[PDB]
């Protein structure tokens, strides 16, 4: 029944943006692979010109999921460029924000993109509520009767009897598919927690409006720190404090059961999607010009080699254009930057993608949550340490099963964890500080005519980087280079295989007509890929 | 994917930055669920959907043409720069996609000021030669309703969609096809600084103690005198909106607004 031949995935889909996918496939298992960018905007092309203090708003629109953590991004750039050091409480304020938007993005990610590579949804239909009640009980401190799961198994049956599947709609699952192994109980318990964590993602973003105006696209920064003086008062204070709160019980308590139960089903998925290398540039800083004041640090691994942390050199990272869709095969460094598109269609002239390349002192480097997890544990992180073991002893595996698909959905959740717990400190350190009388959010700053910046995000995926120059004040060159970007992109002129196509190798493709497998290692990385071309 | 019962919606993704698709996740009494579940049939949405590739495509292909008809909403504007070649879904371009698919539909909803009127990628010098989705399918005699914003608020979305259902017909529509129930007054004529205003009290800086005050951000570029919106009114998340978060209004509901209200910090 093995299949030889290729096989498109277009669209890739619970996905952010516009993806093709094509692999090879021998006997069965994936030989070679494509990462497929297809939509082009050029946000760096009509950058150029404009006012540095306009830079954040434009650049924010590069996504609306991983929403603020490019105003973020363009904001610690000019911030850099002009040389000013914002007040502690822009700091925190604009910490919290980004911790709430990693709350809110991972919950989504792992139930309304992933979730549907594990669970079959109409499965969900045979489940013995009671059954199942139990087992949901056993898994979390949160009790769930059998009433309770017997409501959702209602109102699914009421669905599904419509015949209108809609989001279900020729999902791989329906019919059965070998490649799908929960029982009912926990198909029916994944599936409570789906519909359950649409109504919770509201007040997890509701968190990031309650300082940042608005989610999406949050307007509270400015060159300097940040607009929102409502944030110091109590009331916004404890507004933030009850949905964070909420929140974190919700990943403590749902996601990550949620995450050991289908991980422990899927073990084999230890064995699939791996990689080598890694980045991650640290996040959640005390001073914003030292990265290695981050609660989670920067660093570089190579060939997995977590006793050698390599640090983190902004200045030997290099995007390559051969096998993209802009001119020429030149590299460059983001501060000599160049986006000049030049279309050849699929494969033309060995060009496949709008993505550049970022490759690392030239090699490809995976970042996002597993890069941000093992480099932090090897980095003595005492958090991210305990939650990982954890995890691990749940699993019953050992630390080499993180290089994988599944590792990585696992870190996914690691960091989920340990950024809930820390957004409580970093909030306990806010109103420290207010209590002592610093009630400043804002500093002054001037406008240099020419200056060099560069802002360092860790985003839900990865090391993202903004590059100014600055001449005549205004912005001469403006270069974005996207946590998926690194993650996705396509070969460099060394032909070196990105961290998403290298990861395919070796994939298992049990009905090529519905090539889960596939899916299921691409949206462990979470691609985002209007950010990753921008 | 669909037949009778719900309306059955068909959620297109053209040059977006998915903001759009993640307002409408926030929405609120009406919540999602109860929108996808009770309320409509959604039937296709690349974000969200189960099915990828040839599957997609296929269900795509069956609510189109289902006999009993649906309602699209598009997210992003279309690229039109080169024939269309810097945006594909399944290797087919957005302009022929959206082409092809839109003229078919009981009606259509631009949401997002990238589908009403272009957008961020459509700002100078526009490389992808991006249009919103009236002015690209005008030859096609597509008049879709405008919901802008960047993102919108999702409130307009769903008030927009229950009283079509309930009427089947558009609303009052201002001379830029958006509803005149939510677009109807300036941002600036509901603000809460509006005295401020009117007593030239201005913060002459964000760090400033007028600032802190709450005085009007007008010097600071406040764009909400020209910009049609019911953000002081209905609010975000429930909760809170750019000026009272401190913040000039950007426009973001305009068309052109990139070039049009830019440097934001200035008027
Ligand atoms: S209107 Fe704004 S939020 Fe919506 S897709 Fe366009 S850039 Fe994104
Ligand atoms: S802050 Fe903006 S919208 Fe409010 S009164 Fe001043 S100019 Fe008008
Ligand atoms: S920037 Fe947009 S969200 Fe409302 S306050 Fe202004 S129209
Ligand atoms: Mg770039």
């Amino acid at each position: 029944s093995s299949y030889s031949g290729p096989i498109v995935v277009d669209p890739v889909t619970r996905i952010e943006g516009h993806l093709r996918i094509e692999v090879e496939v021998e006997n069965g298992k994936v030989k070679n692979a494509y990462s497929s960018s297809t939509l082009f905007r050029g946000l760096e092309i009509i950058l150029k010109g404009r006012d540095p203090r306009d830079a954040q708003h434009f650049t924010q629109r590069t996504c609306g999921v991983c929403t603020y953590t490019h105003a973020l991004a363009s904001t610690r750039c000019v911030d850099n460029a002009v040389g000013v050091h914002i007040p502690k409480n822009a700091t925190y304020i604009r910490n919290l924000v980004l911790g709430a938007q990693y709350l809110h993005d991972h919950i989504v990610h792992f139930y309304h993109l992933h979730a549907l590579d594990f669970v079959d949804v109409t499965a969900a239909l045979k489940a013995d509520p009671a059954k199942a009640a139990k087992v949901a009980s056993s898994i979390s401190p949160r009790k769930t009767t059998a009433a309770d799961l017997k409501a959702v198994q209602d109102k699914l049956k009421t669905f599904v009897e419509t015949g209108q599947l809609g989001p279900f709609t020729n999902a791989y699952f329906l019919g059965g598919h070998p490649a799908y192994y929960l029982d009912p109980e926990t198909n029916l318990i994944a599936t409570a927690h789906y519909l359950e964590a649409l109504r919770l993602q509201v007040k997890a973003a509701r968190a990031m409006a309650v300082f940042g105006a608005k989610n999406p696209h949050t307007q509270f920064t400015v060159v300097g720190g940040v607009t929102c003086y409502d944030a110091l008062t109590p009331q916004r204070i404890a507004e933030f404090e009850a949905l964070w709160k909420e929140t974190k019980a919700f990943v403590d308590e749902v996601y990550i059961p949620d995450l050991l139960v289908v991980a422990a089903a899927y073990k084999d998925w230890t064995q699939y999607g791996g990689t080598d290398n890694f980045i991650t540039f640290g996040e959640f800083p005390k001073d914003e010009y030292d990265l290695n004041s981050r609660f989670f640090k920067p660093g570089v691994v190579f060939k997995r080699d977590f006793k050698n942390i390599k640090p983190f050199d902004k200045m030997q990272i290099e995007e390559h254009v051969r096998h993209s869709w802009y001119e020429g095969a030149e590299a460059r460094h983001p501060w000599k930057g160049q986006t000049q598109p030049k279309y050849t269609d699929l494969h033309g002239d060995d060009r496949y993608s709008w993505m550049k390349a970022p490759r690392y002192m030239g090699e490809p480097m995976e970042t996002g949550p597993l890069a941000q997890v093992l480099i932090a544990y090897s980095q003595g992180h005492p958090k991210v340490k305990a939650v990982t073991d954890a995890v691990l002893a749940k699993l019953g595996v050992g630390p080499e099963a993180l290089f994988s698909t599944l590792g990585r959905t696992a870190a996914r959740g690691i960091e989920t964890a340990v950024i809930a717990e820390y957004v409580g400190v970093m909030l306990q350190e806010y109103k420290d500080n207010i209590a002592k009388g610093d009630n400043v959010i804002c500093a002054p700053w001037e406008m240099p005519k020419q200056a060099e910046g560069v802002g360092f995000v860790n985003a839900p995926r990865g090391g993202l980087s903004h590059w100014i120059r600055i001449e005549d004040g205004k912005i001469g060159n403006f270069q974005l280079v996207v946590p998926s970007t690194w993650t996705l992109g396509p070969r460099c002129d060394k032909n070196k295989l990105s961290p998403v196509e290298a990861s395919l190798i070796g994939t298992p493709v049990a009905d090529a007509k519905r090539p889960v497998e596939i899916l299921r290692t691409v949206h462990s990385f979470d691609p985002c890929i209007a950010c990753g071309v921008h | 994917l669909m037949g009778p019962r719900r309306p059955s919606v068909v959620y297109l993704h053209n040059a977006e930055c998915t903001g759009c698709s993640e307002s409408v996740l926030r929405a609120f009494e009406p919540y999602i669920d109860t929108l996808i579940l009770d309320t409509l049939s959604l039937d296709y949405h690349e974000t969200i959907m189960a099915a990828a590739g040839d599957a997609a495509e296929a269900a795509l292909e069956q609510a189109v043409n289902s006999p009993h008809g649906f309602i699209a909403v598009v997210e992003g504007g279309i690229p039109t720069a080169a024939n269309g070649i810097y945006g594909k879904v399944a290797n087919h371009t957005m302009l022929d996609i959206c082409s092809r698919i839109l003229p078919k539909a009981q009606a259509v909803i631009a949401y997002g000021t990238c589908a009403t009127f272009g957008g961020v990628q459509a700002a100078k010098p526009n490389p992808t030669g991006a249009k919103g989705v009236n002015d690209a399918l005008k030859h096609l005699g597509v008049k879709a309703i405008n919901i802008a914003g960047c993102p919108p608020n999702p409130y307009n979305l769903v008030g927009t969609i229950v009283y079509y259902l309930k009427n089947k017909a558009a609303p009052e529509l201002d001379s830029l096809n958006r509803p005149t129930m939510f677009f109807g007054q300036t941002v600036h004529e509901q603000c809460p600084r509006l005295p401020h205003f009117d007593a030239g009290e201005f913060a002459p800086s964000f760090e400033s103690e007028e600032a802190r005050k709450g005085w009007c951000l007008y010097e600071l570029g406040c764009k909400g005198p020209v910009t049609m919106n019911n953000c002081p009114k209905i609010k975000f998340n429930q909760t809170n909106w750019p000026v009272d978060a401190g913040h000039p209004c950007i426009g973001c509901s305009e068309p052109d607004f990139w070039d049009a209200m830019t440097p934001f910090y200035q008027n």
